[PDB]
């Protein structure tokens, strides 16, 4: 949890729909955004911390 | 629980519209019908006052 | 091409901790797995640990759990290994190996090494570090053949063996016979080398034998004379 | 897991060798191979028994059949003497199980006469007491050599010696000898010299009696 990877994404087209295809019992809580309006705002860099 | 903020709503409020609503949401192609499915649940995100 | 620079290693007391580092150079440090695998002198190898392309631990052995901690840094492009509670059975050459496959998302767990390094001698004992003693071996005037004369160094009195010798600046990779060390029943070792040393007519090397010793860092620049 | 490997396999440089690695139920998991030269860095050879890395000739090959992975080397030469290791994954324990490598030695190579070398004590050490006389030997194929010291023209072996074993250097054996039990007045008389007794003929070398 202290040594987390930080992936840097580049110019591409992200499909935020495969996130809910895995096994059930998973949370999708957002902060400041919404899943239905996620594909409306334009972002420069998205960083994933696992 | 007194302070109730509704999340993303498909029926955009027209000027001066009373929006009393507390039922479950509908995430398009998902049989939510009351239970908490993905992207459909109680939109009442209670904004806490710390 | 691939330059896996390994740093960290020396003589430490049993029970202390240390940090080894492996820095990559030549490829992208975001799509390759890197492992640490020790090698006992003349007693085979032994895998210690490893990390995949991302920040992820793959596992350890049955005798290194709880004592070692491996970490990855994609910002600095370096794999670090913290070792704690070292014992007498931890004296080996820790090698930093890479991986051949790109480690795609959906595949089978099968990791194998593709590139190797040099390793760092990490000895764990109760002895102390000793300072080397370079001596200008006399190039005697026994001249029968063309290159029968030879001179070398007489480095001795050193417990660790980070033997790295250079003549002028790290060149002259010609035929040189660097004799290995030997424990003279006292823990110390001895180093010696033999060069071609042609007929000295002011057209030979500067007669300099620089030996680098990390636990006993001391820049010795003594010349050799007949 | 636990792999069983032969301790040492020797073969003449006319045919192929047999380096086998077997286990309990290793019939489907991948098996890789590595070749480490003595002193240098290891290199990759034919792995997975179905492909070879870039640079490895067709001489190397691998074959798995049930519970035995064989590494076949074609036309073994003198420069192929190294330590061969076999690696398996063993996903049941999440480890990397290695094993005792086999030292492939091409039997039937020509002999090599070792040359003895004498380095007298340096000039800027007589004021101190170091006593680090050294007698070196050149490269030679037939190992297991005993370096006999002739101190003051007499066999003196009671002093502190080293007797280092023959190491590896460009497919050759070499060692050294250290015996300076003298009171540091080595320039006494009778031509303190060095000898080396190999299998067959022996070599000797003397220095100036001063």
């Amino acid at each position: 949890v202290y040594a987390w990877n930080r992936k840097r994404i580049s110019n591409c087209v992200a499909d935020y729909s495969v996130l809910y295809n895995l096994a059930p019992f998973f949370t999708f809580k957002c902060y400041g955004v919404s899943p239905t309006k996620l594909n409306d705002l334009c972002f420069t860099n998205v960083y994933a911390d696992s | 629980y007194n302070y109730l903020y509704r999340l993303f709503r498909k029926s955009n409020l027209k000027p001066f519209e009373r929006d009393i609503s507390t039922e479950i949401y509908q995430a398009g192609n998902k049989p939510c019908n009351g239970v908490a499915g993905f992207n459909c649940y109680f939109p009442l995100r209670s904004y806490s006052f710390r | 091409e691939v330059q896996l620079v390994e740093s960290g290693g020396g003589l430490v007391q049993p029970g202390r901790s240390l940090r080894l580092s492996c820095a990559a150079s030549g490829f992208t440090f975001d799509d390759y797995a890197i492992h640490w695998v020790r090698q006992a002198p003349g007693k085979g190898l032994e895998w210690v640990s490893g990390i995949t392309w991302n920040s992820g631990t793959i596992g350890y052995a049955d005798s290194v759990k709880g004592r070692f901690t491996i970490s990855r840094d994609n910002a600095k492009n370096s794999l670090y290994l913290q070792m704690n509670s070292l014992r007498a059975e931890d004296t080996a050459l820790y090698y930093c190996a890479k991986h051949h496959q790109i480690a795609v998302a959906g595949d089978a767990e099968d990791y194998y090494f593709d590139y190797w390094g040099q390793g760092t001698l990490v000895t764990v004992s109760s002895a102390s570090t000793k300072g080397p003693s370079v001596f200008p071996l006399a190039p005697s005037s026994k001249s029968t053949s063309g290159g029968t004369a030879a001179l070398g160094c007489l480095v001795k009195d050193y417990f660790p063996e980070p033997v790295t010798v250079s003549w002028n600046s790290g060149a002259l990779t010609s035929g040189v016979h660097t004799f290995p060390a030997v424990l003279q029943s006292s823990g110390l070792y001895s180093l010696s080398s033999v060069v071609t040393v042609p007929s000295s007519s002011l057209g030979t090397q500067t007669y300099i034998c620089n030996v680098n010793h990390k636990p006993s860092n001391t820049k010795v620049d003594k010349k050799v004379e007949p | 897991y636990e792999l069983t490997q032969p301790p040492s396999v020797s073969v003449a440089p006319g045919q192929t060798a047999r380096i086998t690695c077997g286990g309990n139920n290793i019939g489907s998991k991948s098996v890789h191979w590595y070749q480490q030269k003595p002193g240098q860095a290891p290199v990759l050879v034919v792995y997975d028994d179905s492909d070879r890395p870039s640079g490895i000739p067709e001489r190397f090959s691998g074959s798995n059949s049930g519970n035995t992975a064989t590494l076949t080397i074609s036309r073994v030469e003198a420069g192929d003497e190294a330590d061969y290791y076999c690696q398996v994954w063993d996903s049941r324990s999440d480890r990397v199980v290695f094993g005792g490598g086999t030292k492939l030695t091409a039997l039937g190579q020509p002999k090599a006469a070792p040359s003895v070398t004498l380095f007298p004590p340096s000039s800027e050490e007589l004021q101190a007491n170091k006593a680090t006389l050294v007698c070196l030997i050149s490269d030679f194929y037939p190992g297991a050599v005993t370096v006999a010291w002739k101190a003051d023209s007499s066999p003196v072996k009671a002093g502190v010696e080293t007797t280092t074993p023959s190491k590896q250097s460009n497919n050759k054996y070499a060692a050294s000898s250290y015996l300076s039990l003298t009171p540091e007045q080595w320039k006494s008389h009778r031509s303190y010299s060095c000898q080396v007794t190999h299998e067959g003929s022996t070599v000797e070398k003397t220095v100036a009696p001063t």
